[PDB]
């Protein structure tokens, strides 16, 4: 709406550049906690992007699980070469639920439904 | 409601049709874009629309191949303007079936429904060719599945036998295989078929054929959505060359087990297919006339019981377990010949057997007349029963309209099949064998022949 | 410092599925003027105008039937009788088939060859099948052979000779007939299905006989039922094509007249031994071939039985999938959407059978020795689910699929003519294409639901099974899934 | 369909009281 | 369940090559500033309306108290 755009509002434009600065020293990018645990519509947006997209996903999450084990951060050299918001699963993502709000609109079984634990 | 064997009171009922309705005339129109509609009505309640392109499996050059036999697994699938899920449960909609097929030649999309659903079954046929999106989560689930069908192909031995008539026997664009091998769907992606498709189909290249469909209606419809197609000139068409040629593979090392079967074949050529119109109709009544069968096929009169390669093979030779001829005429080029399975103790001969049939027509004198007019007979009838139904009909103004510009009445068909006489028979088959000899085998090859202990058996 | 996207292989490799996704975005409204994915039911009476079928009785009870279309070049003209395999007495169970085989090689006036010769030479056909049922014996000619058409097919059924060297190898042709189809997994279920679903009826036997009575069977028994079935009230006259009715009423009326005079009609005969369905099964376990196919079958509906439309309307919901087809997951039909999703098959289908007074309903499949849980639950989760709950798009689209299939079959002059003759020996009258239409969108959600309470809803089935199936569920399984425990 | 699925679903609701006050006789309430 | 394809190259040295106790007093005066001066929204988010409820009930009871001394 009119209360989350930053280039408009001066309280939106401190809470980006803070998750800005919390992303930068894992290195990572705001699409990487994005889980396919949590919710089974990531895990098909991720089936259907390049190898090569995926891949450079799985080694900043390997990067920085390994900054929290030694209880450290990036180097400032490396940390002026990160871009976060830099993003690569939204499109993807907004894709398949709009191909299954039509599924169900006009019958039709899910494609994939969650186990029962 | 009352016993099927009571009628239903309130109901309205059509008044019917004459017992003489007269036959509608084929109406053709070309666009200023080089398209060209195509229309005739009928009498049953049913309509049939079919799509045709000049492509096919010639136009193939080393960085697309196998990518004709992909397109006819992509054909119906999400476009610009509607989803795979739109696409399939609009078509059940209605009632309506939806197919295509490939060639070397021709590529052809087809639809049929009752005659109520015309404007819906047009506008869901051109979209579907004019604009494909190729998404890559679709062409990989299609590949898997050619991928898993050249794992076998070994269960066919003669479609595996008819395209290694055609690889050995040409040399550029006829030898272009039809069905690829594995390591050609391994290069190939969506934007393969992608940029294949958006330089191949063009606006002179494409026919729309409608059996059963008034041409105004067809015109109301159509027009808007194919008149913006651009004009470009078309390509010059793809070359080859028949020389000939053997070909031979000892079969997969599992297929002998106890007995054994010996797959061969010989072939032969003739300069114009369909361009030259009065040969080609002298071929199609060689066919019938020499004929033959498997012959522990028991159907009745009526399919080949007393042709010259049934009576004068099978009847007396019981190793035989089929013989039979086969033409596959093309545009400038065609093919005729004879295929064969034998046993493997009872083959050679079976080569000598066969040879002498093909040497016994280029005689004048070993052919009867009461032979030629049962196969004079038995050619008119089978171009006329296949024509009554609505596929086989659309199917004609369609491949019709891509080789001679206008479809041609069945009346110069029945014409000139009477004016073949016992010399014909003769002439064109001494010109049959005028040319090399090609030749292909599978299975137990090791009892075989070799090229030039059967070629120099007819001329050169 | 950031790097520019388009430098990194992963980040300009991502530029461009963005762009290939702004492409389905913009959807062109001239490309969606007519078509819809939802079902409605429309009116089709402006269409289904068709030539007049006209039936004359003649004094004997013969009855000749034509649908007359005079701008053709060809023509089919054939016999319907109303005797098969159902009509014999397990002393005679092979002879209807032999009758077939042996009718095309006799007659005083024209052997086997020149029968042959006589076809051929103006480029005919000349078919023959045999059902339970129903016999056909019919001809596809031109236009100007119809009076020499008619001329075999009245000598081949009144004049024919059986002789001893033509029957003796015709044993043996039939003997190696009977070794192919025992090869086809298809043809074996449903004759195994059909042996223990009418057990002790006469509907439970096969076509072709046991292989004993095949090598005993001589000329007397051929005549006694030729002399005993092939009568005038049980035999339709039917053409179609080219051909005028008042000219072929003529050839008729002086071609038949030496047929047999028996005044016993087909009821008098399916009356006092009628068909009874029992609940059993039959399990045949190999373990050495790889895939495992059964079916599972409701009893039915008779030809005459007004249930009859909606029992074909159901077929049409349950669906068929197949492995090489095109629609995939995308089916109207949700059994087919099961099946489809989870690959739990290698193909399915939807069967439905009448008779003059049973019938058999159900489902066919082919599968994997891992996967017969999960299909054996879709199955019957979507047959039991008829009777609770059906919606009203599944309906109609089950009316617009069976209106189109019953009508696109019917191309040509060979399936107009066994259309004619067909439905005079099943309704005693050919039913006209309004109606036909009108007692298919006579059948709603409520119809739907009444005729599946009637026929599947807590009732006995019958089982075939053959192949690697030690992982199939057994009766007591499958026929408490016939009821819901739940509601 | 889904009608007579809540339909027949508020009468186990009911033989359910039929149940509820079958051995308790619940009073006061 | 817990396959992810990777690529990727590791080294390690030996436990019985290194100093294990002496990284611990390191540089606590750094390591004290870091804490203090990014943890110190969350500590007056904490305290603060602990020590300002506090203040206010204390004032509360020290003035009935004094009014009701004779
Ligand atoms: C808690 C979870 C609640 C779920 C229960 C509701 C339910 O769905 O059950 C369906 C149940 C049966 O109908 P249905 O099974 O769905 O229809 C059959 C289909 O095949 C549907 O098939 P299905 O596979 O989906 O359903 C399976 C099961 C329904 O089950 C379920 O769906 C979930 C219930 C399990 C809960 C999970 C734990 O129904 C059955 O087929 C019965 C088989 C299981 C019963 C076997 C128990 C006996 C074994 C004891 C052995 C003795 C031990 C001896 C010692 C050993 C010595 C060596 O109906 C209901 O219970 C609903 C009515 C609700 C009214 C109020 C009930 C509360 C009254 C108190
Ligand atoms: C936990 C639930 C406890 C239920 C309970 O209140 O106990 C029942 C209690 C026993 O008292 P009562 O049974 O009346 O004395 C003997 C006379 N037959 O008194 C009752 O009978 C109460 C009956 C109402 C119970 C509804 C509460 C649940
Ligand atoms: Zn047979």
């Amino acid at each position: 709406q009119s209360f989350i755009d930053p280039k408009k509002n001066w309280f939106a434009a401190q809470h980006m550049k803070a998750i800005s600065k919390r992303l930068r020293r894992f290195g990572l990018r705001y699409d990487d906690l994005y889980d396919p645990y949590y919710d089974l519509d990531v895990k098909e947006a991720l089936n259907r992007l390049p190898k090569e997209v995926v891949d450079a996903r799985h080694q900043r999450l390997k990067r920085a699980m390994d900054l929290s084990m030694k209880h450290e951060y990036l180097p400032e050299d490396l940390q002026a070469m990160q871009t976060p918001f830099r993003g690569y699963l939204q499109e993807m993502l907004a894709l398949v639920k709009r191909e299954k709000a039509e599924r169900e609109s006009l019958g039709g079984l899910p494609l994939y439904q969650r186990t029962i634990p | 409601a009352p016993p099927l064997d009571f009628p239903l009171p309130g109901v309205t009922l059509p008044s019917p049709l004459p017992d003489h309705v007269a036959p509608g005339k084929t109406i053709v129109t070309t666009l200023p874009n080089g398209i060209k509609l195509a229309s005739e009505t009928s009498a049953g309640p049913a309509a049939s629309i079919g799509l045709y392109v000049d492509c096919g499996s010639i136009y193939e050059t080393p960085l697309t191949f196998g990518a004709t036999h992909l397109l006819e697994r992509m054909a119906f699938k999400s476009t610009r303007n509607r989803t795979h899920f739109r696409v399939v449960r609009e078509v059940e909609a209605i009632g309506g079936n939806v197919q295509a097929s490939a060639s070397r030649e021709q590529m052809g999309y087809t639809f049929d429904a009752l005659k109520t659903h015309v404007p819906e079954m047009v506008e869901l046929l051109v979209d579907c060719v004019r604009n494909p999106v190729f998404l890559d989560w679709e062409v990989n689930e299609q590949l898997l599945k050619v991928k898993a069908e050249v794992g076998e192909a070994s269960k066919n031995p003669q479609d595996l036998l008819l395209e290694a008539i055609h690889s050995a026997g040409y040399s550029g664009a006829l030898a272009n295989p039809l069905l690829a091998s594995e390591s050609a769907l391994n290069g190939l992606n969506g934007s393969i078929l992608e940029e294949f498709v958006a330089e191949n189909y063009t606006a002179p290249r494409i026919v729309l054929a409608a059996s059963g469909v008034e041409h105004e209606e067809l015109l109301s419809i159509a027009e808007p959505l194919l008149s913006d197609l651009p004009n470009v000139p078309r390509p010059e068409e793809p070359k080859s060359v028949y020389t000939g040629g053997d070909y031979r593979c000892h079969t997969e090392s599992g297929h002998i087990l106890n007995g054994q079967r010996t797959h061969f074949a010989l072939a032969f050529e003739l300069p114009g297919g369909w361009h030259k119109l009065k040969d080609a109709m002298v071929l199609t009544v060689l066919q019938m006339l020499l004929g033959g069968g498997g012959s522990f096929s028991a159907g009745g009169p009526g399919k080949g019981m007393y042709s010259r390669l049934y009576l004068r093979v099978l009847n007396e030779y019981p190793q035989f377990h089929s013989i039979s001829a086969f033409n596959n005429i093309y545009n400038n080029t065609g093919i005729f010949g004879i295929q064969v399975t034998t046993g493997s103790d009872f083959v050679s001969k079976a080569i000598d057997i066969t040879v002498n049939e093909l040497l016994a027509v280029a005689t004048s004198g070993q052919v009867d007349q009461v032979q030629l007019d049962r196969a004079k007979q038995a050619t008119k009838s089978a171009i006329l029963m296949n024509l009554e139904s609505r596929m086989v009909v659309s199917e004609d103004i369609g491949r019709q309209v891509l080789t001679y510009g206008e479809r041609k009445p069945v009346e110069d068909f029945l014409k000139a099949v009477d004016e073949v006489t016992l010399k014909d028979i003769a002439s064109i088959s001494q010109k049959l064998i005028s040319s090399p000899l090609t030749m292909a085998s599978y299975g137990d090859v090791i009892y075989v022949p070799n090229y030039e202990s059967v070629s120099s058996k007819f001329r050169s | 410092s950031p790097p520019p996207p388009n430098a990194m292989v992963y980040d300009r490799l991502a530029e461009a599925v963005k762009a290939k996704l702004r492409q389905l975005e913009n959807p062109d409204p001239r490309f969606l003027k007519y078509g819809s994915p939802r079902p409605t039911l429309t009116d089709h009476t402006r269409i289904l105008a068709a030539p007049e079928t006209r039936v004359t009785t003649l004094p004997n009870g013969l009855r000749v039937a034509t649908e007359s279309s005079l701008a053709a070049r060809t023509a089919t003209v054939g016999v319907w009788i109303d005797a098969g395999s159902r009509f014999e007495t397990e002393e005679s169970n092979g002879t209807a088939h032999f009758l077939e085989h042996m009718i095309f090689k006799g007659t005083e006036k024209r052997n086997a060859r020149e029968l042959e010769e006589e076809i051929e030479n103006m480029g005919g056909h000349l078919n023959a099948y045999t059902s339970r049922e129903q016999t056909t014996y019919y001809a596809k000619v031109a236009d100007k052979d119809v009076p020499k058409a008619l001329d075999i097919l009245a000598d081949i059924l009144q004049n024919s000779r059986f002789d001893e060297n033509r029957i003796s190898r015709e044993r043996d042709v039939i003997l190696r007939e009977m070794e192919e189809v025992e090869g086809q997994t298809e043809e074996v279920i449903f004759d195994h299905l059909h042996a223990t679903a009418f057990q002790y009826t006469p509907l439970g036997r096969t076509i072709l006989g046991p292989a004993q009575n095949i090598k005993t069977i001589t000329k007397d028994h051929l005549q006694n039922y030729i002399q005993t079935h092939y009568t005038a009230p049980r035999m339709v006259i039917a053409a179609s094509g080219a051909v005028k009715h008042e000219d072929i009423v003529e050839q008729v009326k002086k071609l038949f007249t030496k047929l047999s005079t028996d005044p016993t009609t087909a009821s008098q005969l399916v009356a006092k031994e009628p068909a009874i369905f029992t609940g059993s099964e039959v399990r045949m376990l190999d373990d050495e071939i790889p895939l495992a196919q059964f079916a599972v079958a409701f009893e039915g509906a008779s030809w005459k039985d007004p249930d009859s439309i909606a029992l074909m309307v159901m077929q049409a919901m349950l669906g068929s999938w197949n492995k090489t087809a095109g629609g995939g997951k995308h089916m109207g039909s949700e059994l087919a959407q099961r099946v489809g999703i989870n690959e739990v098959a290698e193909s399915m289908m939807a069967f439905n059978t009448n008779y003059k007074d049973t019938g058999l309903f159900g489902v066919y499949a082919v599968a994997k020795p891992d996967c017969l849980d999960d299909l054996s639950y879709a199955i019957m989760y979507e047959t039991t689910k008829l009777a609770y709950r059906v919606s009203d798009d599944d309906v109609t689209r089950a009316r617009n699929q069976l209106k189109s299939s019953l009508l696109l079959y019917i191309d040509g002059t060979s399936p107009v003519a066994e259309d004619i003759g067909r439905q005079l020996l099943t309704y005693g009258r050919r039913i006209p294409f309004a109606e036909l239409f009108a007692r298919i969108d006579a059948v709603d959600a409520s119809t739907i639901k009444r005729v599946a309470n009637r026929f599947i809803y807590d009732k006995d089935i019958a089982i075939a099974a053959m192949g690697p199936i030690q992982r199939l569920p057994d009766y007591n399984w499958f026929r408490r899934r016939t009821y819901w425990n739940r509601y | 369909i889904q009608p007579t699925d809540v339909k027949a679903a508020a009468m186990w609701g009911v033989a359910a009281a039929t149940g509820g006050l079958y051995l308790i006789q619940p009073w006061g309430w | 369940k817990g396959f992810v394809p990777m690529k990727a190259v590791t080294y390690g040295l030996s436990p019985f090559q290194q100093k294990i106790m002496p990284g611990l007093w390191k540089d606590l005066p750094t390591k004290i500033h870091h804490k203090v001066s990014e943890n110190w929204i969350s500590a007056t988010l904490l305290l603060g309306p602990l020590v300002g409820v506090y203040s206010y009930v204390q004032n509360y009871q020290e003035k009935e108290k004094l009014s009701h001394r004779y």
